[PDB]
Order: C-alpha cells, then structure tokens, then sequence
C-alpha cells in the first residue's frame, strides 16, 4: 500500500506562480509513474501532466502546455508541479495519482489517489 | 524494495525466478542485478500464471478452492534470494509475536537452493525444485523439506564417462564452476574416471562473475596443456562457457581443442551467440523433455498494453525489441526508434528447454494439496476447519506419496530421497550450411545404456585425434617406463639383443646357451653344430690322407713281392711291416677323428693319436742302435725289445684314459653359438706327446754315430732329416693349437704331414734301388 | 514450539553473543533440534567471562565514558540450524521495526561452517561480526564475507606447520583424515597441496561427521588399519569429537600403539577428548594457538555459588551435572541424581581454564574500542550518546572496527590486516605418560613466521625414533636403479643394471663407451690405461738374449773370416758375397732386437723395412753364389766374373724400391685398438697385405735358389763345398714354409716374427759357416 | 515475559474440595518454578506450596501438609492446586507466582505475579 499526500496550495493572483508537492509513503515509489488531475465544480476531472517511472519523459495536456512543469525526486520520494502564469479558469482541486500498468498517455490505469488540494486564482 | 508479481486466492504459493542477471563484481555488495532474461526470467513467470489459471479452471483438481501466487526475483544470486525468502517468512515471523506461504517452487541453482532450503525448513515449508540437480541435496537428514522433479548429477557423470570411454579420450583436461553444482559433479566425474584408465592433465575452477582478465589465465593454462590434452570436460554454467568462448576469440584460439559440456550449456543459443565459430564441434548432454504446446499459444499473443500482471514484461518488450514505447509508464527513453505497432513476439521465438519441469513442479504441489485436502476432511468440498491453518508436516508427508501424469504423458513420482527419474539426450553444435549453426541430436543415455550415432559426428572415421599423453610402442621388444608425472604419460626404450621381454614394465636377459625368439617371449635355440662332412676345408684334408693311404699300399706291394734284394734281405722285414702298419694306423686316425666324435669314437681317437707315432718311432731307434752296437743280435730279441718299448706307451695311454673318462661334452665359446667337443684335458694330450720326445731324441743321438760308417747303402742323413721335419712340424703346431679355437684341422694336417714325410723320406731310396 | 533461554544484561548499547553451552543434537534428533548436555569450558566459562568483561568495561572511565553496555548470550549448540534460529531471533527486532533495542554487533560463533551460516544472514542487516576461534581459510574473502573479522589467523599457517613437522621427521607415507565442514575440508586441501609440493605421498584420504555413530567410526578404523604397517602416521585435521570417536573405536577394536595421529587446534590440549582413553592417545603430537592464562578471570570465577548467581540461567544445571548432585530446594532441581548436594562443594577443585579464553576476551574489547573510536569522531566534544550517532550505523561501525588497534590482555598488540585477520603463533604439544597412570600434555615446540623449533630429546626420550612411515625402503646402493609401477611415487622396486653401466641418473643406468670403465661408485667412465710395455716381460726379453747370442755368432764369424784372407778357402770364393751375407745377418739381428720396443712412429718407420730387407738381402748372396757357380761350363755368355756383383746390386735396388713403394702407399702411425671390452692395446698400424708382399718376393727368391742348388749338388768343387749350401737352403725353405701359415693364426704376432727371424738367421749363419770355420781351425 | 491468570476460587462449605488453576500466557513456561501464596485479613502473605521447573519436586507448608497437592502440566502450560478437607481458617486470597534464580524453598526470587482469587469457607 502507498499513501499519497499533496500540499502547496493557496491563493495566488493572476500572473503569479505556485508549486504543488506530492509525497508518497512506502519504499516502492520509483516503480510508479505519476500524474496530476484537475477537477472543477460543475464539471469533470481532466488529466493535466504526467511523468514516467524514472523521469526521462513528461507529458502535458494541451490546455496548460508551456506554463506548467512536472518533476520527480526519488531520493526523498516526492513529485513536484511548478505552475506559472496563472489564469482565472484554473481555480479547482488538484489530485496526485500513481500508475504502473498503463498504455500510451492518458490511458494509465491508476491505482492510488491523493486527497486533493484547493487552488484558487484571484483576478 | 523489489517488486513482486502477486495473484490472489485461498492458498498462496511462492516462487523464485531469475528475471535479471546476477550482480557483477564491484556491484555485488549493493545487490544490484543486471539486464532482463527471457527464457529463464519471464517465460517462467507467464507459465506459472497460466498454469495457476488452468488449475483454477479445472473442477477435478481442488474443487471450490482457488490458488494464488507471490513471485519474486532471485537474480541467480544467493543474497537476493535470501532476502526474498526473508520476505516470504516475515508474515510468520510477525505472527509469532497477509496469507502465509505454504510452499515454494525454485530456485534453479544448487548453491542458492541450499540456503533457501535451510531458511524454509526452519519454518516447515516444503520446497520443490525443477532444475537443481546436485547430488548432496538428496540427503533428507540435512535437507528434509526438499523435493525435485529431476534426477541427480550421478547419471550425468556416468554419461560423460561413458562418452569419453567410447571415444577413447584417455588424457583430458577438466574445468568446473564454483558452487556445489560444479564441485560435486567434477569430483564424481573424476572418481568414476580414475577406475577406467582415464587420466586428467589438470583441474581448474572459476566464478561466473570473473572478469575478462581472470578468464584469460585459464585459457593460457589450457593452451599450455596443448597439444596432448585437447578435450576439456566442463561442469560449468552457461556464463562460464560464454566467457571461455569470448576469451578464446580474444586470443584467437578457435578450433584448437574440443570441449565437452553438461546441462548447464545444453541447447541455449545465448551461450553460443556471436561466437559460433569458437564452439563448433562441441558435445553437450541435456535432460529429455518435449516442448509444451499450449504454453506457446498463450505466450505468443501477449502485448505490452494489455498485460496487467507483469512489470518485467513492459521492461522486456523494450529490451527485446530495442525500442522505447511511446507514452507508457515505463518508457525507458534510453532507446531510440520508437516501438512499432506491428512488433510480434512470435518472430525468432525459441522456447525454454525446461518448461515442462516447471509446469510439473506446479502440478505436483497442486496434487499434494488436493490429496491432503481429501485425507483430512473427505466429505467436504472446500477449506474445512480440520485444515485451518495448513500443517507443513502433513503437507510434506502428502507430497512424498504423490504420483500423477505430467504434461508429456509420462508418470511423475518421488523416490525415498524425493528425486524423480529421467533420461538424457546428446547434442552436437555444428554448422549446417553457410553462416548457419545448430544443435543436432546425436545419441541418448538411459539407465546405463548409451547409444550414439557416430556416422553424423565427424562424418567419417577420421575423427579428432585421441587426446593421449603417450603413443603405444608395443614393438615386441620396446620396454616402457613412467617418469613420475602421470601413469598415462610414459616413455619407452628398446631392449638389448640378449634380453627378452618379460612384461611391459620389465626386461630380462636370457640365460647362457639360448637366444630370444622372434616374439622375444622365450629363448630356447642355438643347437650344437659338428660340420663333420658338410665343411669343405676338412674334406680336402681327407683327400690328402686318402691317396696317402693308397701310397702306403704301394710300399706294401713291392716289399712283400720282392725279397731278393740284399739290402732288403739284410734288413728285418718284421720291423718294416710294423712301421708300415703304424703309418697306416696314423693315416686312419684322422679318418676316425673327423666323423662324429662321439663318446666311443673319441676314446679310440685319444689312444690312436698317441699309439701310431710311438711304435713306428720306437722301431727306428732299435734298428739304428743295433748297427751302432755292432760297429741280442738275433732278430727275435729286437722284436721283444720293440714290444717291451711299446707296452710302456700302451700302459701310459691306458692310465691316461682311466684318469679322464671319455664322454660327450658341450662347449660354449661365445654367446653367438655353442658347439660340442670331447672331454679332452690339456695334460691328457701333453703327456703322450712328451713321451715321444725322448724317443725322437734317441734317434738323433744314435744318428751321429751311424753316419761315420755307411754300410749296405741304407740312409743315414735321412733319419736326421725326418727328425728335423718332425721337430719343425711340432714347433709350428704348438702355438696354433693353444691359440686356435678349433684345434682339429691343425692336428689332422700335422699328423698327415708327419706320416707322409716319415713314409716318403726313408723308403724312396729302397724303391729306387728295387726299380 | 518452546523458546530457548537467553542471558541478558541491560545497557545503552546491546551486543549479542552465541556460545555452545550444550552439545550438538545427535542423529535421529537433529530434526527436532534437541541439544545434549552442558559444557564446562566451551559453554559456561565464556558466558561468565563476557558478563564480567562487560562489567569491568562499565567501570572503566577512560573507555566509553558515560555509556553502559548490555548483552544477550544465546545458545548455538555447535549446530547450524540452532544458530540460524538464534540469529533470526537477534534480527527480529530490526525486522519488525522496519515495517526493544537493536543489536549492534555479534561475537561468535566458534565453528567455521556455523560462522558462515550466521554471517550470510547478518551481512544483509549491516551487523559487524567478530569471531575468536573460526580459522577457516575461505572466510578471508571480503567480497563474500564483508562484515566478518577475527582476532586469530587462518589455518593456512597450521597447514604449513603440519607440513614442516611431517617433513622434519621424514614421514613420507602418511594417511590423512578430516571432518565434514569448511574447516576440515579447507585445511586438508591446503595440507594436500603443500605435501604434494614438498614430495610427500598420502596413502588415502577419509572424511567423517563428528555426529556419526559407532559403526561409521569402526569402518573408518578398519579402513585405516588396511594400510598398516606402511602408513604408521595419520594426519587428523579434525575436531575434538572426531578424535574422541577414533579413540573409542580403537579401544573397541583392541588397538593401541599401532598409530601415531597428528592433530590440529581442534584437539590441542583438551582433556575432554582423552578422558578414559589415555592409553590410546599416548605419543600423539598436536598443535595449538599461543595464549596465556588470564588471572582475574580465575579470581572472579572460582568464587561463584549457585544460590547467589542471578545472571546465568544455565548455572544450577551446570552445578548439578558437574558435581553429580541435586540441590535440595532449588528451583532448577534435577531429581535424576541422588545423594543430595553438599554445602562444602567448591568450584576450585579439578579446575582447568579454557585454552582460548583470552581470545574471547579480546573479541569483546575489540568491539568496544571500535565503538569508542566512532564516538570520538561523530561527537567530538560531547560525552555519551548523541543525536549524531542515534542510531549507530553499521557501515560506520564496520569501518571503525577495521581501523582498530589496541593492546591485548597478554600484553601483545591487536590490529587487523586488510582481510580482517590478526597475527599469531603456534605451540607444539605432546601427549605422554609421566608417572604411574598419569598422563599430561608437554610443550615440546613452537612455530612462528615460518620458523619451527622443537626439542627431539623430549619426544621419544631417545634417538630410536618410531619407524618412519615409508612405502618402500631406500635400496639405492650406487649400482641399483629404482623403478615405478605408476601408482605412488613413494612406492618403487629396485633392480640392478649391467656391471659396465654407471648410474648417470637415479632412475636409470648408462653404459660407458669403448675403452672406458666405470669407477668405484659407478660415476664416471674414465679411460682404461693401455698396456704396451714389454721390455721387462719374460717371454720377449729372453728371446732378445737369444738374439744377443746370435750377435756373438755374427761378431766371431766375421772377425775370423776377415783375418783369414790368405787362406785358400776364403780366396776360393768372392769375398763380396760373404760380406753381403754377413751384413744381411747383422741387419736381421738388429731388426729382431729393435722389434721389441714402444710403438713409436720412428720405431715403426724402420720395422716394416727391416723385416723384409734383411731376408731379401741376405739370401741375395745365396742366389749370387749359385749363379756364379752355374756360370762355369760344368754349371752351365755372361763370362764376366764381376757381373755377379752388379746383379746382386740390381736385386737389392729392386727390393728397396718395392719396400719404399709399400711404405709410401700407407704411412705408419701408432694405433690404439680394443680387442675386448677390458682389453686395449696400442700398436703401430701395419696391414696384413703390406707384410705379405715382401714375404712373397723372398719366398720366390728362395724357391729359385733351391732349383740352382739341386742341379749343382753333384758337382764337387773347393773341398766339395758345392754339396753344402744346398742343405742350408733346404732348411731355410722348410722354416719359411712352416712360418708362413702360423703367423696369421698366432695371437702374438711380434713374438712370432722375432722368433722366426732370429731362428732363420741363426740356422742360415751356422749351417753355411760351420764347414769354413772348421776348415780354418 | 509471561502473564499469569487465576481461576477456580469462590465460596465453599466446610469439608469441601477445590481445584485452582493458574495459567501462564507466553512461552518458556517449562523453565520457571512455581509457588502459591495466601493472604488473610489480620495476617501476612505466607507461602503454602511450590513445585520445581520440571516437576518431580514438591514442597508444602507445615499448616497444609497432607491436604494440599501441587501439580503441573507443561503441554498446556497450567499449574493446578488441589485442596481437600478444607477448614474455615483457609478463607483468604490466593496468588500464583513464577520463580527463577532462587535458593532452598521458601527462599525464591519471584519474577512474575498473578491476579489472585478469593476463597471463602462457610460452616
Ligand atoms: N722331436 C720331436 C717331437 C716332439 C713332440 C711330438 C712329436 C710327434 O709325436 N710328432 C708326430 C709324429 C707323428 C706320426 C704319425 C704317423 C706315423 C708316425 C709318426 N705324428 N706326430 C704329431 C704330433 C703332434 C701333432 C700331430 C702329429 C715329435
Ligand atoms: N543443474 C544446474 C542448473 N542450471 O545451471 C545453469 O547454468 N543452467 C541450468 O539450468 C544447477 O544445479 O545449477
Ligand atoms: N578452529 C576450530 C575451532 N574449534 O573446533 C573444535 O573442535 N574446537 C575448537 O576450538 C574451527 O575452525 O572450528
């Protein structure tokens, strides 16, 4: 079993920057690819970014390509999402998920999910 | 923390498989494994998963019960497998203060299975192996919870010894890999081989993790043992043979010597891959097991995007096809040339040559569980309270009594030591065409019977030269010696012409009087020789006597017929007749002597040579003395005096004959030949000849006085001439007789000449007067 | 199902220990893992030693100040499975914590195989382990056994010492036996290799478990006795229990004195193995490590009582087993015994201390200092445990232990090498009978740094050493070769070679060449001296005397004839022919005298010429006289009287030319020949055909002379001297015809030549000069 | 470490017979001697009986000689005490103790103690 905890959210003005962190327990962190999800009230959940099990390759949704970056750290077992150039439509709850047995992104068959973190952008 | 392949169920069975290569030197302390394996790593995992699914879909075997699994990675390394066994037993360890594992299948190496067995038997967990064939694992005092579906290494050693015996390779080299698999096999092989006259030049050992430098010294020593020992027995793993081939390519010794292998290098194409030229002609032995067909159908349809039970599969796709998947969770961006969607797993597909053994081990565990469930609670279909939890001892007792039918249709059943029977196959890596090599089935070994097809090996009677330290030198006289290195190594030398061979390791000389035969086994030959009538040289001498004898008859013809001569009338006729008879006897003496000097003939011969000269010379002395005395008288007195004189010679001859009896004797001059001579002492001939010396001197003394008064013609100086000629003949005969080896022809010639001169000299004046 | 008992002591740092308190499980009991009975030296003294050593360390302010040390002693039972169970118990704390206090290091066990089994598990959790008596050679490979250290050397030095011992006393046919496990196998391998290098043949090799039954030991003893009496010495590189089983088997089979077994540190000076079987072990030589006694351990130990010892859980059972009593009301009372237990019983009586005891104590200090050193680097100024060293790291502790260096209890220095070993030396002990029914171990030697020193007057107490173990007796006497049957080099059979063959190699004889003979010790074929001198020999020298007489015959006749020129008889015939014949006779006598001489080149230069010239020249006078006589009308144009001299000169010149041509055809030189192997003679070369040719010419001349004499016999002239001469010619022809054939077959060529020449010259001279000499007188 | 629990006590008439069971939870039970104590109001806690670790050695006080019986069962880790012909003066609370590292009885060092149970006698 692996437990995921995400943090780093808050209130950020438009055009600012933010950094979200996702930490996982256990000792099998390096064998799971990771992904980020965004869910807004009144809508569904959409994938945002993902990274392979050993870094190397990263994938971003076309909505936030060029503004967001995703990174890993296997030494301290945590992943990072650095999100810049905030936009008013990005106010939502972010989730961190892990997968091991997927196909080409965004079909990854996730098995562990985080609690979530509220991010709101002030106009 | 390594990953694990798990499948849920009511009963969980562990498994150790070598998915990755073992850690190399300088990376063994961290226990960091190498690259993925296909035949040994992943086909095993897929087959176990499919076998469990098939069992769970079978209502006859274990109805109303599902079976799970927990497959870990042993990496063909002992420490990693020990860690994974600790992971198995952690559940029981913390419960003593997740469903427990009831049994373990694997691993595949003897040196690791021993430690796994120790740790597992500490907790009463039965273990079944499919590829560990060491002889020391069949000791239930030490390894009680260990069973295997394959035979031991004693049969492999017997098969190897049978092959090397059949091909008459009596001087080989040996090499084995470290660990109890190599050591036990090599020691059994040498113990069996020492009893059939097979000698080992040297024995070596090496690790499979050894570097390039360590593999070069081994080949250097093996080359140093060339060119005699060009056959190398190998109780080695696949990696050891691979390292040997790489080393011999590095130093350029392809084709220098043949190498003989075991099931470690049985049919695996990765042992000879890119190094086929360095391994052509090698002979290997393998376990007999046909290919499982229903595994291929399942395996060849697997794709990376739909397999959700194997992470090593997603790594293996990229490793095998040398590409990187597009956006998969395990992209491994090291590669380029992204994977295609038309890459099938059925291209260049070769199945593991030990798949049936793994499947049979899994089925054996399942059948043991089924029998245990049936025995504990008969009327229930499911996990009854009488088997909650499962006792390890009861399961072990049930497993020892299990017999069933395998995938190949044969019957699997364990003996008192937990082993299972099996047979072997003989392979031969050769070249079939142009840039095309393959393993070809050649023969078989089964229950002590080895039958091998030698017409398709070497294709002719001109096979490899028998690896022999010394070539045989059984020439019938050549004698062998061993310096002291190895009994197979020897050097041999010719024997003496006099010596005869006793055995190979000894050479003996024949005794006197015999010579070794053609075969030199015995020696009884060189018979005596006489050459009495077959020798031309004596024969002519007989002629010299023969006509001479006739001449004597002439002397008798005139004297008997004519008596009116005043000179003849005055001289005594009895004395002349006596001397003529003596001359005739002297002539006949050589004829008696020449032919077959036997015992009876020699006795007459010894008397004759001393008889005729004595009486004839004595008569001459009496006649001259009577004339000198005049210048008693009756002729009767002269005859009596002559008879008295000769009786002394006869008495001396008789006394000499009595002292030395006449008999046949054998004379051996030298080793070359042996002759036969009469037993004639030197004194036996010195004494009679010396008697005539006084007789001869008497005539010389009386000759001086008779020369003053010549009467009735007669011959005065002729007596002196006869004495001088006799003395000259004797003086010539003395040195040659004691120097020459024969001493027969010389005596014959001397006596014939003496008789001839005695007859001719003192008789021709009377013949001339008569004529 | 029932846990074993552990001896624990509280502290800040906990150190484990594994000791063999009980005997190992016997066969038919290994599966249940049921141990035997308690032990005196190997099991109960070491527990108290560790407890007191930690207590002493805790009272030392200089070593690890403000830190307390605890411990846990467990039972290994000299068995691998029990020790594996106890090691799992050791590591269970950390194993649970990953998902009480952890163990930072382990001391022990005492056997190589069990140590390997424990190390394999321990190295995965980074726990350094220090051994005190596990001396296997293969435990020094840090690639496999990285966290292993020891304060004792490996057994390679023991193998070297044993090989030196067997070399010194000339054991060459020695049997071998070892015990199952890493220790015995490795040591026996090393011993086999060194013995093979040094030239020692092993009769056979055997192995056996120390847990085997009586039948196995009986079979082993029968196999060992199958090689008697050749292999009288057995190298036993085995444990104490194997040696004790061998002794029991020897007693059962009624064997004593038939063997001299040479042991190792397993049986070093322990009285356990030779209790009740002393008679079967007298004269055995063994090797032990060098370690003196510890006195404070004795002071502490000899005062322990069962009713006040609340630290050792195995002490009441120990007391009852040792004193064969039962403690009346004690909680751990065993009712098997009887007679109860006295209150005056003391542990001082029959006290013998463990022979490795100091080593154990060292293994407890070596760890402690290590920790101390670590505490001096992680927290420099602080005293006590700190956050920088909480928890203790296994790798840092291992790298600190690998660098440790201190002084031991015996005053020596303890420091590890690159393989985690420590230096040491060995003592050579001898078990013998001292008094009446009194046996003891006597120190007789030492081995250190490749140097062995022993006193040989203490072993065997005399110079009559036990019959050395040899397969074959040395029978090389300087003329005998040894040969091998291919089985064992030490076994051979010796046979003689030929008398003329000298022993070039110890395995084969070589024959000398012609003219050479082997020396006294058959080493060197010196040239055989040549015997040629015959001046003093009786047979030739006497002949020379005869020739000397002939010399007088030459001197007197010539003198008389020379001064009688006025006599008509001398003037009747030409004086030239008489002088020529006299010169020929003189030259013949001179050649006869010169024939007996050393075969020098100058001597042989004239020997060939002289042998033929003299008879040819001397008899030329005869043919000249016959021709002169026949020149007259009665004998019969060539009326010249002086024509006789020129004809003789022409004949002499022709003979000289023939002789010179023969001489030129083959120059003469001294030649050495070997008619036999032991006979060598030096004579100047002269071909038979070379000698024959001058003889034929002289024979033809003589034959021509006889024809002239026969025709002239009837003619009377010069006092009827023509009737003479003919007799001399006839005698000369007869003697020459007799000499011709006897020369070839004679074995004394020169003797025959000189005798024949002298006889011919004398006969001619006399038979031709006696009438003239008588007429002159 | 072991935990000792008591059972079998209660109220009985005079002359009755009782069986008290002391059960030890935890292994290493066979290596501990056992003893029984009783305490009554107005007096002090005094030992009544004891048994050695392996059995075969039993000790009783002079007051309860010929009436009490102490026995062990190492298969089920339970020690039993049998009282016969009980007297009104035996009404007291009874405790079960485990001892190791001791001397002649009653000089034992008891490492662990039990809960205890009340026994009352009615005439
Ligand atoms: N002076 C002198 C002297 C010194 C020693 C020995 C002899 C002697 O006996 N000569 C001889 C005479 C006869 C003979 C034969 C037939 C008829 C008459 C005589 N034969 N021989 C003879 C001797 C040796 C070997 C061969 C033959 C003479
Ligand atoms: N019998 C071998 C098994 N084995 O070794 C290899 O190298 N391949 C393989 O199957 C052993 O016991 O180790
Ligand atoms: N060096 C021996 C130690 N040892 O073995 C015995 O039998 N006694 C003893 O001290 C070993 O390596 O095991």
């Amino acid at each position: 079993q692996v437990q995921l905890v995400e943090s780093g959210g808050g209130l950020v003005q438009a055009g600012g920057s933010l950094r979200l962190s996702c930490a996982a327990s256990g000792r099998t962190f390096t064998s799971y690819a990771m992904g980020w999800f965004r869910q807004a009230p009144g809508k569904e959940r959409e994938s945002v970014a993902a990274i392979s099990s050993s870094g190397g390759s990263t994938h971003y949704a076309d909505s936030v390509k060029g503004r967001f970056t995703i990174s890993r750290d296997n030494s301290k077992n945590t992943v990072y999402l650095q999100m810049n150039s905030l936009k008013p439509e990005d106010t939502a709850v972010y989730y961190c998920a892990a997968a091991m047995y997927g196909s080409r992104w965004p079909d990854w068959e996730y098995d562990y999910w985080g609690q979530g973190t509220q991010v709101t952008v002030s106009s | 923390r390594r990953v694990v392949a798990h499948m849920p169920g009511d009963i969980i069975i562990g498994a150790l498989f070598s998915v990755h290569h073992q850690p190399t030197v300088d990376k063994v302390h961290e226990r960091k494994c190498g690259a993925v394996r296909e035949q040994y790593g992943i086909q095993r995992v897929e087959a176990m998963l499919h076998t469990l699914e098939r069992i769970n879909s079978d209502p006859t075997l274990l109805p109303n019960i599902t079976l799970g699994c927990e497959i870990r990675d042993s990496c063909w390394h002992s420490a990693v497998a020990l860690e994974q066994s600790i992971e198995f037993i952690r559940d029981s360890l913390i419960s003593s203060e997740k469903k427990p594992i009831v049994g373990v299948i694997g691993p595949g190496s003897s040196s690791v299975a021993i430690q796994v067995q120790n740790l597992l038997q500490l907790f009463n967990i039965p273990q079944i192996a499919y590829s560990a064939t060491s002889m020391d694992l069949s000791d239930k005092t030490l390894f009680k919870y260990f069973m295997r579906v394959v035979p031991s290494d004693a049969q492999q050693a017997r098969a190897m010894v049978d092959i090397v015996k059949r091909y008459n390779w009596t001087y080989v080299s040996a090499v084995h890999t470290e660990g109890n698999y190599g050591e036990s096999g090599m020691e059994a092989f040498k113990d069996m081989s020492a009893k059939e006259g097979i000698c080992i030049a040297h024995s070596y050992k090496i690790y499979s993790n050894a570097g390039e430098q360590s593999f070069d010294k081994l080949l250097k020593k093996l080359t140093s043992h060339l060119p005699k020992a060009r056959v190398v027995a190998c109780f080695c793993e696949g990696m050891t043979v691979r390292g040997l081939l790489m080393a011999m390519r590095r130093l350029g010794l392809a084709g220098e010597f043949l190498l003989l292998g075991s099931d470690g290098w049985a049919d695996r194409y990765d042992v000879t891959d890119g190094y086929q030229r360095e391994a052509v002609g090698g002979i290997t032995i393998k376990l007999q097991s046909p290919d499982v067909k229903w595994f291929d159908d399942y395996y060849l349809k697997l794709r990376p995007e739909t397999n959700h039970r194997n992470p090593w599969f997603q790594e293996f796709w990229q490793h095998r096809f040398q590409c990187r998947l597009e956006g998969f969770p395990q992209e491994n961006s090291k590669y380029n040339k992204t994977c295609n969607s038309s890459l099938t797993l059925k291209t260049h597909h070769v199945q593991d040559s030990k798949m049936g053994f793994v499947i049979n081990a899994i089925y054996s565990m399942a059948y043991g569980l089924h029998n245990m469930q049936m025995s504990l609670c008969p009327g229930y279909a499911g996990l009854c309270d009488a088997m909650k939890p499962i006792d390890g001892r009861k399961l072990l007792e049930s497993l020892m009594k299990t017999n069933f039918t395998g995938v190949s249709g044969d019957t699997i059943l364990f003996d008192e030591n937990g082993d299972s029977p099996g047979r072997y196959e003989i392979m031969n890596f050769k070249e079939m065409g142009k840039d095309y090599f393959d393993y070809i089935n050649v023969g078989s070994w089964d229950n002590g019977e080895l039958k091998m097809d030698d017409d398709e090996v070497w294709s002719k009677k001109s096979n490899i030269i028998r690896s022999v330290c010394s070539e045989p030198c059984e020439k019938g006289q050549i004698k062998v010696i061993r310096k002291g290195e190895v009994s197979c190594c020897w050097t041999c030398t010719p024997c003496k012409e006099n010596e005869y061979v006793f055995d190979e390791y000894t050479c003996k000389a024949c005794q006197l009087g015999s010579w070794p035969t053609d075969d030199l086994t015995g020696c009884d030959l060189i018979p005596v020789q006489y050459l009495r009538w077959g020798d031309p040289e004596p024969i002519a001498a007989v002629v010299f006597a023969c006509l001479g004898l006739l001449a004597t008859l002439f002397v008798t013809v005139v004297f008997i017929i004519y008596r009116d001569t005043p000179v003849v009338k005055s001289s005594s006729r009895e004395l002349c007749y006596i001397i003529l008879a003596g001359i005739c006897l002297g002539y006949l003496c050589t004829f008696c002597l020449i032919a077959k000097p036997k015992q009876i003939y020699c006795y007459l011969q010894r008397i004759g040579i001393g008889l005729s000269p004595a009486m004839s010379y004595s008569a001459l002395v009496t006649k001259t003395n009577r004339i000198a005395r005049i210048l008693f008288m009756s002729a009767c007195a002269q005859l009596v005096i002559a008879f008295i004189l000769i009786c002394i010679q006869l008495g001396i001859i008789v006394a000499l004959f009595i002292m030395e009896p006449p008999d046949i004797m054998h004379d051996y001059p030298s080793i070359r030949e042996v002759y036969l001579i009469c037993n004639t002492t030197n004194l036996g001939v010195v004494t009679p000849l010396g008697y005539n010396g006084l007789l001869i001197l008497s005539c010389t003394f009386y000759a001086f006085k008779t020369r003053n008064v010549p009467a009735n013609f007669n011959e005065a100086k002729y007596i002196a001439f006869t004495m001088y000629t006799t003395c000259i003949i004797w003086l010539a005969f003395v040195p040659i007789y004691f120097g020459s080896n024969y001493k027969i022809i010389t005596m014959c010639f001397s006596v014939s000449l003496s008789a001839t001169v005695a007859l001719g000299c003192m008789f021709v004046p009377k013949v001339y007067i008569i004529l």
